């Protein structure tokens, strides 16, 4: 799955911060949390999506449909 | 149902403009009793919390 | 003659109380309990009374 659209507490739209959110874990080494803090969520209901969204929609998307 | 046992179902439901509210906004999602705590003593849950 | 006669008396279980609530016929505190649940596993212990100043018997939820 996606990440979500529009945290469902807030309404802020997140989505845009998701691969971002990745980068700052793949080269730039950075704790997370400090990741999301310089990723700009300073509410915490908006925090706890990008903190425990899956995303199985690559695990999907490793199939060969037609 | 939470991880604890607390089964339950939707009474009815609030947009956010009358659903409470604290100072930061953060508006919750669901609101349950209090007395569904000391009967069934599941002092876990409020720990998970 | 006496050991018989103290094995001749038997069992003299003697129900440990407290003093929190009133008796439902006498109304003084002598009040004593137990703990054990009847029902199915929704709600908790029964809560049984026993009143010791004159003997009685009462239930809380
Ligand atoms: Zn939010
Ligand atoms: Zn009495």
């Amino acid at each position: 799955m996606i990440v979500p659209v529009r945290c469902f507490s807030c309404g802020k739209v997140v989505g845009d911060k998701w691969e971002s959110y990745l980068n700052l874990l793949q080269e730039d080494e950075l704790d997370e949390g400090t990741a999301l803090s310089r990723l700009g969520l300073k509410r915490y209901c908006c925090r706890r999506m990008i903190l425990t969204h899956v995303d199985l929609i690559e695990k999907f998307l490793r199939y060969n449909p037609l | 149902a939470s991880r604890h046992g607390q089964k339950g179902t939707i009474g009815i439901t609030y947009r956010r403009e009358d659903m409470p509210f604290t100072a930061e906004g953060i508006v919750p999602d669901l609101i349950i009793n209090p007395h569904a705590i000391p009967s069934r003593m599941t002092v876990a849950h409020l720990i998970e919390c | 003659a006496k050991q018989n006669l103290y094995n001749a008396q038997g069992a003299t279980i003697e129900r440990s109380v407290t003093d929190r609530f009133t008796c439902g016929k006498c109304k003084e505190k002598k009040v004593s309990y137990y703990q054990l649940q009847t029902r199915s596993a929704d709600e908790p212990l029964t809560t049984f009374c026993t009143c010791e100043a004159c003997g009685n018997r009462w239930k809380f939820s």
